[PDB]
């Protein structure tokens, strides 16, 4: 019964600047009934402002929410570099309760080096009679990352899941585990195998490949 | 001290019913609320409803509209959510809520998270993991920085704990999250950037350990 | 009534027979505070007020002095030198009908706790978190009467019961609410001790 969009979709301030999330609502409120969490990876989120002006127990004083009658707004004062994590406005209306799109803060000051690899598919796997090959893009950056796989010159259409890890600590950088299966006999039918990537500082994809008989 | 005290993981399976339930403890339990939101691994969260640990008043969302039941017991101080006609689309974490409530006046917000129970729901019953190499190709890969690693394919449930060398190799170590596949299987690859002139020197093992099965499966690559 | 608003009848003006109605085979409970329940006939009191209401059987060893629990609380509170009587019996064949009944409420939320022998009536929405609830229901704005699930065929535990609460008040006054006086034939031409009536 409540809608409540937030953005932007995502935010990137190296650690202190001053921030602002928005959500917003289509009906009536009680300007004290939304309320903000932070959620980091792996963890339930904690309570950070109710009332959209009071903040909870233990929160920094670095905070402070808006929360106009329907215009909702959590003015961020500075990024101590733990805050980088997601956000949610939450609605107490006499309908029912909302969560927000969720909002994602990723943190810069992080070198893109993107190293395309591979790794075929092995003799006791292709004993087992299904097809695996590997193809791990490393340390690189921003998010935005595509890989699209090269057969046989022209494109093959689905049957290619991903994997993408959360930003390391150190390098700050992403990787992306992205694994291309096959059949059995389609296995032992193509020659040629690929895999390429469009990058923003990688505008020319290695498209590493290699042979069937030569590894 | 302010807290709720979750119930534990399940395995369910398709047109099963599910019970969960958190205990409180640490506040006055008989005067606040108590809701209940899931999420999926990585999505929007969903509420589910909330009920008055006092009068047992409840509400639903409309999608659940019908097929939940919320309970709760006084006496012990414990809420119950049951759902019911379950399905494998429903696999997600769920965590309940409350408010810190004592006795005199409480809180606009919920204070209070539970630790959140996965709920898994799959067709598939134990796989058992299988660990496999990942040549480092000596034609290309071996030159300045090299990589190899293991493949830990088809396994259910989880979660697989590797580690290399016993865990003596842990910088440069990436585990990627499991993947789910078709089969009803769970799946994650775990890999390791070393030096070429050290890929053939060092020999490298990962430690791949599945609690459920209790397998141990060491592989050379 | 509901708990909530007991009922309060000012018995008088008229011969206080107790020890008469003693024994009317139905009370599960009688127990009277500082006077003996058999000699109640001869120990008499100026008014005689009985507070009736319905309360379900698990909570009838709230109704005393000093105890504590939710009806004491927030329904009806005896005064702690209170001294009369307590009678209750089991009243399910009447007060419980297929489909439930719902006719009876009692009160479950209060800011303070009710002074002894006070009634609260209000319909005012509780208020329980730091926000005005505006007359608006809602989150931390509760109403404050839950029914009774009052269903025929349960245990005795939320089995219904009537309560009658005899609180025997005594003031300067000439207390004419007594029991019955006995008599005996008169008996002539013999030297007996009579006391006629003063």
């Amino acid at each position: 019964e409540i809608v409540l969009t937030q953005s932007p979709g995502t935010l990137s301030l190296s650690p202190g600047e001053r921030a602002t999330l928005s959500c917003r609502a289509s009906q009536s409120v009680r300007s004290s009934y939304l309320a903000w969490y932070q959620q980091k990876p792996g963890q339930a989120p904690r309570l950070l402002i109710y009332g959209a002006s009071s903040r909870a127990t233990g929160i920094p004083d670095r905070f402070s929410g808006s929360g106009s009658g329907t215009d909702f707004t959590l003015t961020i004062s500075r990024l101590e570099p733990e805050d980088f994590a997601v956000y949610y406005c939450q609605q107490y209306g006499r309908s029912p309760w909302t969560f927000g799109q969720g909002t994602k803060v990723e943190i810069k000051r992080t070198v893109a080096a993107p190293s395309v690899f591979i790794f075929p598919p092995s003799d006791e796997q292709l004993k087992s009679g299904t097809a695996s090959v590997v193809c791990l893009l490393n340390n690189f950056y921003p998010r935005e990352a595509k890989v699209q796989w090269k057969v046989d010159n022209a494109l093959q259409s689905g049957n290619s899941q991903e994997s993408v890890t959360e930003q390391d600590s150190k390098d700050s950088t992403y990787s992306l585990s992205s694994t291309l299966t096959l059949s059995k006999a389609d296995y032992e039918k193509h020659k040629v195998y690929a895999c390429e990537v469009t990058h923003q500082g990688l505008s020319s994809p290695v498209t590493k490949s290699f042979n069937r008989g030569e590894c | 001290q302010m807290q709720l005290v979750q119930s534990g993981p399940e395995v369910k399976k398709p047109g099963t019913s599910v019970k969960v339930s958190c205990k409180a403890s640490g506040f006055t339990f008989s005067g606040s609320a108590v809701q209940w939101v899931r999420q999926a691994r990585g999505q929007r969260l969903e509420w589910i409803g909330w009920i008055v640990v006092g009068s047992g008043n409840t509400n639903y969302a409309q999608r659940f509209q019908e097929r939940v039941t919320i309970t709760r017991d006084m006496s012990t101080s414990t809420a119950y959510m049951e759902l019911s006609s379950l399905r494998s689309e429903d696999t997600a974490v769920y965590y309940c809520a409350a408010p810190y409530c004592s006795s005199t006046s409480c809180r606009d917000g919920f204070d209070i998270w539970g630790q959140g129970t996965m709920v898994t729901v799959s067709s598939a019953s134990t796989k058992g993991p299988s660990v496999f190499p990942l040549a480092p190709s000596s034609k290309s890969t071996s030159g300045g920085t090299a990589a190899l690693g293991c493949l830990v394919k088809d396994y259910f449930p989880e979660p697989v704990t590797v580690s290399w060398n016993s865990g003596a190799l842990t910088s440069g170590v990436h585990t990627f999250p499991a993947v789910l596949q078709s089969s009803g299987l769970y799946s994650l690859s775990s890999v390791v950037t070393v030096p070429s002139s050290s890929l053939g020197t060092q020999t490298y093992i990962c430690n791949v350990n599945h609690k459920p099965s209790n397998t141990k499966v060491d592989k050379k690559v | 009534a509901s708990v909530y608003a007991w009922n309060r009848k000012r018995i008088s003006n008229c011969v206080a027979d107790y020890s008469v109605l003693y024994n009317s085979a139905s009370f599960s409970t009688f127990k009277c505070y500082g006077v003996s329940p058999t000699k109640l006939n001869d120990l008499c009191f100026t008014n005689v007020y009985a507070d009736s209401f319905v309360i379900r059987g698990d909570e009838v060893r709230q109704i005393a002095p000093g105890q504590t629990g939710k009806i004491a609380d927030y329904n009806y509170k005896l005064p702690d030198d209170f001294t009369g009587c307590v009678i209750a019996w089991n009243s399910n064949n009447l007060d419980s009908k297929v489909g439930g009944n719902y006719n009876y409420l009692y009160r479950l939320f209060r800011k303070s706790n009710l002074k002894p022998f006070e009634r609260d009536i209000s319909t005012e929405i509780y208020q329980a978190g730091s926000t005005p609830c505006n007359g608006v229901e809602g989150f931390n704005c509760y109403f404050p009467l839950q029914s009774y699930g009052f269903q025929p065929t349960n245990g005795v535990g939320y089995q219904p019961y009537r309560v009658v609460v005899l609180s025997f008040e005594l003031l300067h006054a000439p207390a004419t609410v007594c029991g019955p006086k006995k008599s005996t034939n008169l008996v002539k031409n013999k030297c007996v001790n009579f006391n006629f009536n003063g």
